[PDB]
RNA sequence: CGCGACCUCAGAUCAGACGUGGCGACCCGCUGAAUUUAAGCAUAUUAGUCAGCGGAGGAAAAGAAACUAACCAGGAUUCCCUCAGUAACGGCGAGUGAACAGGGAAGAGCCCAGCGCCGAAUCCCCGCCCCGCGGCGGGGCGCGGGAAAUGUGGCGUACGGAA
RNA sequence: UAAAUACCGGCACGAGACCGAUAGUCAACAAGUACCGUAAGGGAAAGUUGAAAAGAACUUUGAAGAGAGAGUUCAAGAGGG
RNA sequence: CGGUCCUGACGUGCGAAUCGGUCGUCCGACCUGGGUAUAGGGGCGAAAGACUAAUCGAACCAUCUAGUAGCUGGUUCCCUC
RNA sequence: GGCCGCUGCGGUGAGCCUUGAAGCCUAGGGCGCGGGCCCGGGUGGAGCCGCCGCAGGUGCAGAUCUUGGUGGUAGUAGCAAAUAUUCAAACGAGAACUUUGAAGGCCGAAGUGGAGAAGGGUUCCAUGUGAACAGCAGUUGAACAUGGGUCAGUCGGUCCUGAGAGAUGGGCGAGCGCCGUUCCGAAGGGACGGGCGAUGGCCUCCGUUGCCCUCAGCCGAUCGAAAGGGAGUCGGGUUCAGAU
RNA sequence: GACUCUUAGCGGUGGAUCACUCGGCUCGUGCGUCGAUGAAGAACGCAGCUAGCUGCGAGAAUUAAUGUGAAUUGCAGGUUGAUCAUCGACACUUCGAACGCACUUGCGGCCCCGGGUUCCUCCCGGGGCUACGCCUGUCUGAGCGUCGCU
């Protein structure tokens, strides 16, 4: 339950932000779970997705095991465009089908110094956090 | 190359003025070229060189505007432009000394009645 | 009128613009309903007030 | 509609009070709690308490 | 020649737009206008018209100086300061 | 040329000085239904106006 | 006294209100006069007035006023109160002594039109259907 | 005749400030109807209400008794319950209509003029120097300039005060 | 001269035994908009493809709108009001 | 410039006052554009209660107002007594 | 009296539901005196219901009811004011209407001609199209889409005042404000010239100057005419659309 | 066989019902802030392709700074910080209480600069002023107003 006399249950308002969040807030909604080796060893659940990230597709009709590689993030529309996840239009061309990040699962992260500090920022409050806890 | 902002401010008025006069120069051949019928890498470029123009400005206006009040800033009188703007009526308002004296009675009258700290038993 | 005044003409020079169908690249834009623009004016018909 | 119609209720002291006695009563019977619907029927004592 | 035929003979106006409130009110021979009434100080306001008042008022324009005093209000009307840089 | 509705034709006749480097004999102007102020700018007969065109980038 | 200013002594109504001439204001001259010169004199401050002379046609008094931004004023911490901008206008508001003086107000069993901010506020208080929730 | 004071009154693009207009849910001061009810209608009612005008604030107004009471007396203002649809008003018809005491929310008191006594002991402004400076203030220096005796400041205000 | 007091405007908020596109604000949408009146003023109608445009390549009759085939889709018995 | 008669045409018209023939006056109390003044219990009227933006024996716009009506119209499922 | 019906809330049905909810259609099977209800079939694609209580903006055939849509009339009334068309060719998928040539006609110089004022505001010019509009049709358009076009010392506004409107002073007014236009005003910021003091130019002589001396009426600020008053441009050529 | 009626299937016209909801309505809470340093409101302009809506002001779908940290997107174009959010520096067209006089955007005056002149006057461009009322102080004044000296 909700205790915070701050912050709304309420589902049009809750639906209204969400479509209407600028851009960095869009960045925090496409977060996608790091596979299970990642996660075991950076001690980070989740990380929002970036650009050029090996990924994998876990429901929906283009569920498998192959891996591949992001190739825009259209923050619009909701929606993450991979490398070899397309269909055939009627004339012969070939467009990306969007994919949520909710649905993909990251396999291997693109490291610069901001995402590394990033993982290391929420290691650290996942260690607190289990401190407290125990 | 990327003209920024933060090369600009050690430069000098000069030739930040002939940097201006360049960039306007290449504003102007880019309309020509806009309106002759040209290239799109152009048409685009003219939205850079238009951002380029206003920052190169934005210094110029800021330096010479913070130069300006430290040359007010011992004065007693000095440039609307260079007072506070505040809100009319804070700017109307008692300033905090004047609304903070007091008179001598009123003063005497707390100096030898100051109200205690006490408690009473249950 | 021939005879005009400089506000009255800068008024219809701004109407004269504004009198324009839409664009076709904005039809295709992702959150757009737009169809045609309905703030049409034929002279003949609208007489713009004035 | 107005705002002003007669929202609130009330109720004496006295009968509120009748009727938590009487909920307390009812809340004894396991019958009553069956009827009600809670499957009680492993609990070994209705008046169910724990220590402190 | 009550209808038709006399409204053939209405060829010159007796409005104009004006100065302050850009509706065509002026009236030219008054030199008055009939919505704001301009030449007076101020503004032509009235009671009787709820709908007339909420057409243009404070809430219908761009805001342009009260949004921004709406902005610094909401932090106590800052000058001279500047943030931390980095 | 098309300048805006502010100027008149001294200083037109001087900016067309400045940014070019020609000597103007005199000055038409109207403005356009449009909005925009068109100039007709006439050059002394020593100036060749197909080549200041061609300098200018129009032709 | 002040007559009614209808069109030709033509009050449209009933026979009760059809009286312009022996009427009366409900203000006092001393503070129209007040008001007059605080009007003029917009960027001033009104503090009281007195009387001067009258004759069959007129009367006179003169209207004490004080400028609030003066720094001799400013300064001083027992007349700073009429810096503040609660006192802008008291004239037209009636808070001076002459304003008072039409309004009915003060301590006592005579005054009980008032009680209360006002004899506005007294009106409203007892003109007012109190429903609480539970009645 | 001329010169010098004071008094009343002028002109300044004189030095430095201030007012104007907007919104107007709530507030203060004026002005102020008629539909309607009375089974007609004129007093009355609608109603000090709508419309109209002026003036503010974050609240406004009120406010520390020229009070209530007739008791073994209470004790500024404002708000809530009750007093009470009561006393009273009313072609005594229709209708209208408080306050005191009681219980609570809050709770804070003060200042002048005047009578007097203190060598005007009072205030504003311009210049330099030192500091402070985005609320223009503190200190030292001017045989610097004004206001003020047609009355500034200190003590002092009905609970008494002064020596 | 503060407090207890008032607040259908304004800046943010939170909630509801409320209405659910002829309702609820006139206005869920380029609404005080289009439009009407000389003017004061008056003042609307108008939501929904699909999960994703994958919005029908190509063949053919016709000048063309428009059809017959082929194809997408789970569904065109969802073909741009 | 006006509008007699045919009481003609039309009379869901070409037209919310038009058409045809026939008619009155045509140097004057003449016809007319633009400017200007008079505003609603008011104007203006060679006077018909005429005209005052298709509205005049008291214009138009918003409000008081959801004005009152002893008077017309309507008033939503079943069975049983 | 309703185990008749509608919407929402509190409890309850280990209720129903993408192996298919609501809604809609049904020559299907039934129940109830009735209000109505339950099954079967089809369509549809995301939610719904039974019982115990609570609440209400809770049940339509009518109101010359409101909003929206659709009929018969009806392929009907009508597309009849001002004399009138014809032949051939071209483009074109397609010609009674477009264009060109020829013929026959009308307006008849108080015009169905050539140009302006008010008013309109891009309708003006070229190309292209023929979805919609031009009450038949269109190869056409004042339609639609792309693009172009208005050049001044000597045309006019600008200036003056007219009938009139309107500030300051003044008066009145609770007040927004009103009256008033020379009337209860210290209503001139100008100058022939002389002197005084400062300045630049070969300080010659003059100019820019601050003061004194001297001289001096405005009918009242200001607005008010694209037909009134008001100096000054004509001839030839030029575009697709502009020419003093 | 035509035409007419009823019924059902299918197909039209039409947009009812059902389900949805970035919208309202009501209640409550905190704050409770405009303007001559130029407000509310109006007009006109600004995007590579842009009409409306939105944002903005000749620095014109924004500059500077802070935070975040790899995009915007309909089509093109070229990590020492793209985009968003915040917003404290700068900037902010013409009207509007609206301010030189009028409201055509017409006509001025004073001062200082750069063209001209080589200040000698014109003329051009730019910049700073030029409203009403009122308070304090300053300067210049007025009066057969009350005086004093000569
Ligand atoms: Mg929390
Ligand atoms: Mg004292
Ligand atoms: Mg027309
Ligand atoms: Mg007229
Ligand atoms: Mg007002
Ligand atoms: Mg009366
Ligand atoms: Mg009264
Ligand atoms: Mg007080
Ligand atoms: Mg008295
Ligand atoms: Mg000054
Ligand atoms: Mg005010
Ligand atoms: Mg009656
Ligand atoms: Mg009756
Ligand atoms: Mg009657
Ligand atoms: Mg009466
Ligand atoms: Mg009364
Ligand atoms: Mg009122
Ligand atoms: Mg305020
Ligand atoms: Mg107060
Ligand atoms: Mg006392
Ligand atoms: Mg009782
Ligand atoms: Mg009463
Ligand atoms: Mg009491
Ligand atoms: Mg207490
Ligand atoms: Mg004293
Ligand atoms: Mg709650
Ligand atoms: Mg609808
Ligand atoms: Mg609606
Ligand atoms: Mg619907
Ligand atoms: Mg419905
Ligand atoms: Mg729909
Ligand atoms: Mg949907
Ligand atoms: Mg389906
Ligand atoms: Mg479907
Ligand atoms: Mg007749
Ligand atoms: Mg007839
Ligand atoms: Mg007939
Ligand atoms: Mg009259
Ligand atoms: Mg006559
Ligand atoms: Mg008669
Ligand atoms: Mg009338
Ligand atoms: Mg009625
Ligand atoms: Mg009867
Ligand atoms: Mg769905
Ligand atoms: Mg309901
Ligand atoms: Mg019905
Ligand atoms: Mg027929
Ligand atoms: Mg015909
Ligand atoms: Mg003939
Ligand atoms: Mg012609
Ligand atoms: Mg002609
Ligand atoms: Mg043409
Ligand atoms: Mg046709
Ligand atoms: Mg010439
Ligand atoms: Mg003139
Ligand atoms: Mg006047
Ligand atoms: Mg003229
Ligand atoms: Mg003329
Ligand atoms: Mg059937
Ligand atoms: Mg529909
Ligand atoms: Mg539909
Ligand atoms: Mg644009
Ligand atoms: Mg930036
Ligand atoms: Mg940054
Ligand atoms: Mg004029
Ligand atoms: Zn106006």
């Amino acid at each position: 339950m909700k205790f915070n006399p701050f912050v709304t249950s309420d589902r049009s308002k809750n639906r209204k932000r969400h479509f209407n969040a600028p851009s960095h807030i869009r960045r925090k909604i496409m977060s996608s779970p790091l596979s299970k080796e990642l996660r075991q060893k950076y001690n980070v659940r989740s990380m929002p997705i970036r650009k050029d990230d090996e990924v994998q597709v876990v429901r929906g009709h283009y569920k498998g095991q192959q891996i591949g590689k992001v190739v825009q993030v259209y923050r619009k529309k909701y929606v993450i465009y991979i490398e070899r996840v397309q269909r055939e239009k009627a004339n012969g061309t070939t467009v990306h089908v969007g994919i949520h990040p909710s649905k993909v699962v990251i396999t291997r992260l693109k490291l610069d110094k901001d995402r590394k500090k990033i993982l290391e920022r929420k290691a650290k409050s996942r260690q607190v956090g289990k401190e407290k806890g125990k | 190359a990327k003209i920024k902002a933060r090369d600009l401010r050690g430069k000098k008025k000069e030739e930040l003025l002939k940097q201006l006069d360049d960039l306007k120069v290449e504003l102007s051949q880019l309309r020509v070229a806009k309106v002759t019928g040209g290239a799109a890498s152009k048409l685009s470029k003219i939205r850079v060189v238009r951002k380029s123009i206003a920052r190169v400005l934005t210094v110029i206006n800021q330096t010479q505007k913070e130069n300006l009040r430290k040359f007010y800033k011992g004065k007693k009188y000095k440039p609307l432009d260079l007072r506070p703007k505040k809100t009319r009526a804070m700017r109307r308002r008692l300033n905090k000394h004047e609304e903070s004296l007091k008179t001598k009675k009123q003063q005497r009258k707390e100096r030898l009645y100051p109200l205690r700290k006490y408690a009473v038993k249950a | 009128s021939s005879h005009k005044t400089f506000r009255i003409k800068r008024f219809l020079a701004k109407k004269q613009k504004q009198n324009r169908p839409i664009p076709q690249w904005i039809w295709m834009k992702t959150g757009n309903k737009i169809r045609y623009n309905s703030k049409r004016r034929h002279w003949r018909r609208t007489k713009l007030g004035l | 509609t107005k705002t002003w119609r007669r929202w609130h209720r009330r109720v004496n002291t006295t009968q509120k009070r009748y009727a938590i006695c009487s909920a307390l009563a009812a809340s004894a019977l396991p019958a009553l709690v069956m009827s009600k619907g809670h499957r009680i029927e492993e609990v070994p004592e209705l008046p169910l308490v724990v220590e402190d | 020649t009550k209808g038709t035929s006399s409204f053939g003979k209405r060829r010159n106006k007796t409005h104009t737009l004006c100065r302050r409130c850009g509706s065509k009110a002026y009236h030219l021979q008054k030199s008055t206008c009939g919505k704001c009434g301009y030449p007076a100080k101020r503004k032509r306001k009235y009671n009787w018209s709820a709908k007339a008042k909420r057409r243009n008022t404070t809430g219908t324009g761009r805001m342009r100086h009260l949004k921004i005093v709406y902005r610094r209000f909401r932090h106590g009307f800052r000058e001279g300061t500047t943030p931390k840089p980095k | 040329f098309i300048v805006d509705v502010k100027a008149n034709k001294h200083q037109i006749k001087q900016a067309v000085k400045k940014l070019y480097d020609i000597d103007v004999a005199k000055v038409n102007t109207l403005i356009r239904p449009d909005g925009e102020k068109k100039a007709y700018v006439r050059l002394a007969p020593d100036y060749d106006a197909l080549d200041v065109a061609n300098k200018i980038g129009i032709i | 006294g002040r007559k009614r200013p209808v069109p030709k002594g033509a009050t449209y109504g009933k026979p009760v209100h059809h009286g312009v001439n022996q009427l009366k204001f409900a203000r006092s001259l001393q503070s129209v006069a007040e008001e007059r010169a605080g009007r003029h004199c917009g960027a001033l401050r009104v503090l009281n007035s007195y009387w001067v002379g009258e004759d069959s046609t007129y009367k006179f008094f003169e209207v004490i006023l004080i400028d609030p931004f003066h720094k001799a004023i400013r300064r001083n911490p027992d007349t700073q109160w009429i810096t503040k901008p609660v006192h802008k206008h008291r004239e037209m508001r009636g808070l001076t002594s002459a304003g008072r003086k039409s309004r009915g107000l003060g301590k006592g069993h005579k005054f009980h039109h008032t009680i209360g901010g006002s004899r506005r506020a007294a009106w409203r208080r007892r003109n007012t259907l109190q429903l609480h929730r539970y009645r």
